[PDB]
RNA sequence: CGAAGGCCGGGGGCUAGAAGGCGAUCAGACACCACCGUAUUCCCGGCCGUAAACGGUGCCGCCCCGCGGCCGGCGCGCGUCCCGCCGGCCGCCCAGGGAAACCGGGAGGCUCCGGGCUCUGGGGGGAGUAUGGCCGCAAGGCUGAAACUUGAAGGCAUUGACGGAGGGGUACACCAGACGUGGAGUCUGCGGCUCAAUCUGACCAACGCGCGCACCUCACCAGGCCCGCGCGGUGGUGCAUGGCCGCUCCCAGCCCGUGGCGCGAGCCGUGCUCCAUUGCGACAACGAGCGAGACCCCGGCCGCGGGCCGCGGGACGGCCCGCAGCGGGAGGACGGCGGGGCGAUAGCAGGUCUGUGAUGCCCUCCGCCCUGGGCCGCACGCGCGCUACACUGGCGGGGCCAGCCGGCGCCCGCGAGGACGCGAGCCCCCGCCGUGGCCGGGACCGCGGGCUGGAACGCCCCCGCGCACCAGGAAUGUCUUGUAGGCGCCCGCCCCCACCGCG
């Protein structure tokens, strides 16, 4: 066991200590710093049936509201789900989303 | 079972035709009807070949629909070709909808599997089954084996949805 | 062992030691 | 009751061994998987219009 | 499903290079060219030929859309009667403190 | 001073929740998952003094190629910006360092070794244990041996193998189906049992396999000749070997010269497509080779020559549309030709010494031959098959068609077969039987008549006798066009004889 990541593993600079959150998928507790984090706008209705909610609709002007959620999960549910992949070694260090 | 798959203007004097229907995809959607059924006809294993035997089988059920409906057999098999096979099938199985060329299939299958059972081990001829297969599910009668099947695969698929 | 598991048997260990020492 | 509708499009195979395919029909474009071998503009019967494929 | 293996291509490349005047991008005329042996070609066997020849004639009609090294270089040398050369904060500053200006 | 858990005395009590209880799962589940819940979690006054208390990196001071981001303060400049300075937090990185990973605001300025101070270690275990001491209410903490045992433990890195790891492909492996096998009788091989011997090899890749056992073969048993009536040696050892075969694998893979990287094991060379390391295109690599393909055999259509065989033509992703190549049409005998042969580098203690005058080393003088017997003996469990369970059938009479290439005339005889001479079945048609283990099915047994051969125990024919079997549990195999299945025919081993294999 060598160190992996220059990060450690989390973005932890200049302090001691981080608040905790918990996973929204297994609620385990994760720091902060380390929690996997994205997030989302959305229509809450599907758009398949985006159309047919604003012709059947009596108020003139009309705009279907949206959604805005901030979801966060930990390490094993991030890879488990595939919102991050496991990486060839050249490709850990790119940053770029 | 659609007009697009059931060919009737493409028939002969008699089914057998030598014709490589199988070698491309959607070839046999202009195979003749009553070929087909010839085709399903010898289908028990002790019998494969043998369509010269099954083209006189099929032959001496046509002049008994004719004397008991008084109609012409190819209109009541086109009829019993289209009545059955089923609409909606099931395939965590989750409802789905069948072909046309799929449904022509199972239907002719059926047909030739019901007279099959009908015939083993009784007194009665296969062909005098098979006019009593045809002439039934033509109809819609709960005593056809093609549609008691068909009603079979249709509720499997309904409590399925 | 795994060696937490090892140091909770040794203390337990210690600990009866203890006690039977203490009669007499 | 059921209706008549007619392949717009085929659009891939579903499940995970062939088998069904994902097909556009028809004043609608609803989605649906059929079993059996489908070209273009084939007639199919629907026992209903209200459910819709996945995806 | 028929992919051509680099014994056919590297062949039919100098087969269409030496022999542009020759091959018509019809595929005839072609399976006779792939033949002679004055436009020297030892093709060891007529299916290998027709392959090769079949891979020539479609090299033909790709040239359409030597003859074209001819007019690259005779446009590469044409100097125009003009000279292509004939407003600044920061320059002005830099030619005041070089010359004249 | 000191996270969390924990302790003493008061208070409070929503949530979650050690312990405990209960529902599942499972061979078991005292666990993971579900549900209920005590201490605890929160406040006050004390105690305890430990964490992967981590940057696994002690503190003060000097020098140190550069390119950026963010935070706080200040100063100059134009007209918010812009350039600096100090202090902080970060990223990348030339040199230098290092066992390397990596560090580089040091882990640099160090075998060319010396700025100051404090702490800690000296192969792996035993052991942070015993004992003594101090502290603590306790739980503990701090300090901390020896006898004895052992040849390695450990670091960082390379290639492979593997993964209930991710990603991309693929095959009758699955899908949709067909045909089965496993259940009955029976042929054959295997194990066990028996025996004077029932000779022996092999356990996906052993088990209709080592090309048809009356003698011979023959390796095995009971007797008997030779040199009743060295020389040999199928002796051993395929874990001592050659050669041939099988298998990994019909997988798409392997590898060289010169250059480049690393102390080195090594590395480089070595996305879009195709059956394919087949190709396009890109690249610290450039240029070659093998395997693939090409090649050989067969068969479809057409010409010249001979008298059908033997010499050539023919098809190429070539034409036309839509986007190296994936699609859809067309003509044509054939459409992306089809079925076979061959078959890389590296290997496996598969097989074979019993095929040889291949053969080392062991042991026998167990050589060669003759008569008779065994290899086939049978409570029983397995593999490959054959024949059925019927009417889409059984029977009687008639009709008529193959290919691998290939004799049949005349009399006797129910037949099987003999003495004497010379150059196809299925299927179709007409009848019979009538759902009854019946006229389905033909094993087992009882007389006869023949053939082979020195010799039946081998095989054939005739009459009679008419078993089990009503479509087969748990399981399980093969297959996409002249294909599955059905039907027969021929060759091989062969005195006779196919339920076998090659066709
Ligand atoms: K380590
Ligand atoms: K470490
Ligand atoms: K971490
Ligand atoms: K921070
Ligand atoms: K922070
Ligand atoms: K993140
Ligand atoms: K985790
Ligand atoms: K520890
Ligand atoms: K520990
Ligand atoms: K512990
Ligand atoms: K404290
Ligand atoms: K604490
Ligand atoms: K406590
Ligand atoms: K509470
Ligand atoms: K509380
Ligand atoms: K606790
Ligand atoms: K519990
Ligand atoms: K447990
Ligand atoms: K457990
Ligand atoms: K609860
Ligand atoms: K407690
Ligand atoms: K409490
Ligand atoms: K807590
Ligand atoms: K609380
Ligand atoms: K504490
Ligand atoms: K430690
Ligand atoms: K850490
Ligand atoms: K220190
Ligand atoms: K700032
Ligand atoms: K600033
Ligand atoms: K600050
Ligand atoms: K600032
Ligand atoms: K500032
Ligand atoms: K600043
Ligand atoms: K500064
Ligand atoms: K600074
Ligand atoms: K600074
Ligand atoms: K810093
Ligand atoms: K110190
Ligand atoms: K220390
Ligand atoms: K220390
Ligand atoms: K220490
Ligand atoms: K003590
Ligand atoms: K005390
Ligand atoms: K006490
Ligand atoms: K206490
Ligand atoms: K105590
Ligand atoms: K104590
Ligand atoms: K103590
Ligand atoms: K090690
Ligand atoms: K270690
Ligand atoms: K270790
Ligand atoms: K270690
Ligand atoms: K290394
Ligand atoms: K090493
Ligand atoms: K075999
Ligand atoms: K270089
Ligand atoms: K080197
Ligand atoms: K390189
Ligand atoms: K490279
Ligand atoms: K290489
Ligand atoms: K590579
Ligand atoms: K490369
Ligand atoms: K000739
Ligand atoms: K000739
Ligand atoms: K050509
Ligand atoms: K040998
Ligand atoms: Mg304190
Ligand atoms: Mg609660
Ligand atoms: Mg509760
Ligand atoms: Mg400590
Ligand atoms: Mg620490
Ligand atoms: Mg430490
Ligand atoms: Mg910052
Ligand atoms: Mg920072
Ligand atoms: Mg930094
Ligand atoms: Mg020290
Ligand atoms: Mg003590
Ligand atoms: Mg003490
Ligand atoms: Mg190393
Ligand atoms: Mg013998």
């Amino acid at each position: 066991m060598p160190v992996k990541r220059r990060n450690n593993g989390r973005s932890k600079y200049n302090c001691g200590h981080t608040n905790i959150v918990r996973c929204q998928n297994c609620h385990r507790c994760v720091p902060k710093d380390k929690v996997i984090k994205r997030f989302t706008i959305r229509n809450i209705v599907d758009n398949t049936i985006a159309d047919d909610v604003l012709n059947a609709c009596v108020i003139q002007g009309f705009a279907i509201p949206k959604l805005y959620n901030k979801v966060q999960y930990c390490v094993s549910c991030s890879i488990h789900n595939h919102i991050v992949r496991v990486r060839s070694r050249e490709d850990r260090k790119i940053r770029t989303p | 079972s659609l007009e697009a798959y059931i060919s009737i203007d493409n028939h002969s004097f008699v089914p057998h035709s030598a014709g490589r229907w199988s070698a491309k995809r959607f070839r046999k959607a202009k195979c003749p009807v009553v070929e087909r059924l010839t085709n399903s006809l010898m289908m028990h294993g002790r019998n494969s070949g043998k369509k010269l035997m099954a083209m006189k089988t099929v032959g001496e059920a046509f002049e008994l629909i004719n004397l008991y409906t008084g109609k012409n057999p190819v209109q009541v098999l086109v009829d019993a070709v289209a009545n059955s096979g089923p609409r909606e099938d099931s395939c965590r199985r989750q409802s789905v909808d069948v072909s046309p060329l799929r449904r022509v299939n199972i239907g002719i299958y059926n047909i030739a599997t019901g007279a099959r059972k009908a015939a083993f081990r009784k007194v009665r001829p296969f062909a005098e089954c098979l006019a009593e297969e045809i002439m039934n599910a033509a109809a819609g009668a709960d005593k056809s084996y093609a549609i008691s099947q068909r009603n079979s695969v249709e509720r499997i698929a309904v409590s399925n949805r | 062992m795994r060696a937490k598991w090892a140091k909770k048997r040794m203390r337990k260990l210690k600990r009866k030691r203890r006690h039977m020492k203490a009669r007499s | 009751e059921p209706i008549n509708a007619r392949v717009i499009e085929v659009l891939g195979r579903t499940s995970s061994r062939g088998g069904i395919t994902q097909v556009k029909v028809e004043k609608r474009q609803i989605i649906r998987n059929v079993i059996g071998p489908v070209r273009k503009d084939d007639i199919l019967v629907l026992m209903e219009s209200e459910r819709e494929a996945r995806r | 499903g028929k992919v051509r293996t680099k014994t056919i291509k590297r062949a039919a490349r100098k087969i269409v290079e030496n022999n542009y005047e020759s091959l018509k991008p019809k595929d005839f005329q072609n399976n006779k060219a792939i033949c002679s042996k004055r436009n020297v070609a030892i093709i060891p066997s007529k299916r290998l030929r027709n392959k090769v020849a079949g891979y020539v004639t479609t090299l033909m009609n790709r040239v359409v859309k030597r003859l074209q090294e001819e007019e690259r270089e005779r446009r590469d040398n044409y100097a125009p009667k003009k000279s292509e050369f004939d407003v600044s904060g920061a320059t002005q500053q830099m030619i005041d403190s070089i010359g004249f200006k």
